């Protein structure tokens, strides 16, 4: 900002799968979640095992 | 005027091995908003099923 | 791999194996086959013993 001052403003969250290649292409360059893909399984970009 | 959620939460295999920082791993429930019928198949063994 | 977790081929046939069992795991060849998985559990920690 104009001052010196940071703001955070987000983080950005990523998605990982108990399981790949079940994951349905739908045109554009994205996959849409469904069966024999598990749930989102949401989490950070951080740590675990993303 | 719609009901409340009576939910019966447990907390299965919860572990404290100090694994370093609190957090989820699974999550579940059986509540939704009703459906339409997008589209449907047939399995094999006989019962079709409408997605 | 699958929702489950489990082992499969292309067309839905579960994949079956000695599982292991103990702490530490180990196989064992007196079970009778059973459906390999791969889970999603946290690994339990051990105590020191020397050093």
């Amino acid at each position: 900002y104009s001052n010196e001052q940071e703001q955070v403003l987000g983080q950005i969250v990523l998605a990982n799968f108990a399981n790949n290649e079940g994951l349905a292409s739908q045109g554009d360059n994205v996959w849409a979640a469904t069966q024999a893909s598990g749930v989102a399984l949401l989490g950070t970009a951080g740590s675990g095992n993303f | 005027g719609a009901t409340a959620a009576t939910f019966s939460l447990s907390f299965l295999n919860s572990m404290q091995q100090n694994t370093g920082a609190n957090n989820i791993v699974a999550t579940n429930q059986n509540g939704y908003k009703p459906g339409d019928l997008v589209s449907y198949q047939i399995n094999n063994d006989g019962t079709v099923v409408g997605n | 791999l699958d929702e489950n977790r489990n082992l499969v081929n292309m067309q839905g046939m579960q994949l079956t194996g000695y599982p292991a069992t103990g702490t530490p795991p180990t196989i064992q060849q007196g079970a009778n086959p059973a459906p390999i998985t791969i889970p999603n559990t946290l690994m339990a920690a051990k105590s020191t013993t020397t050093a």
